[PDB]
């Protein structure tokens, strides 16, 4: 938003084989970033 | 290309070495950063302010 990065989390526990779970849940704000650079796409990071 | 200064206690002013230092900033393409101390004060209660 206008520059600003904002991730929010939330830990919780779960016991489910491979889908999403029913239920409710929040997700609190982490922190917020002031970048201030464009994205047009993203890529996630492993552990190899 | 390069002459090296040579400074001396014995050199006037002008002929002193003079360390300088420029702060040389960028206008506004990002959300703010960098900048000075927000000043606060003690705190009240129990009166309208
Ligand atoms: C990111 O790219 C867009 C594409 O036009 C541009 O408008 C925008 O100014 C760019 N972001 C920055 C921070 O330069």
């Amino acid at each position: 938003i206008d520059g600003y990065f904002k991730i929010y989390s939330k830990h919780t526990p779960i016991n489910l084989v491979r889908d999403l779970p029913q239920g409710f849940s929040a997700l609190e704000p982490l922190v917020d970033l002031p970048i201030g650079i464009n994205i047009t796409r993203f890529q996630t990071l492993l552990a190899l | 290309p390069l002459q090296s200064y040579g400074f001396q206690p014995t050199y006037g002013v002008g002929y002193q070495p003079y360390r300088v230092v420029v702060l040389s900033f960028e206008l506004l393409h990002a959300p703010a950063t960098v900048c000075g101390p927000k000043k606060s004060t003690n705190l009240v209660k129990n009166k309208c302010v």
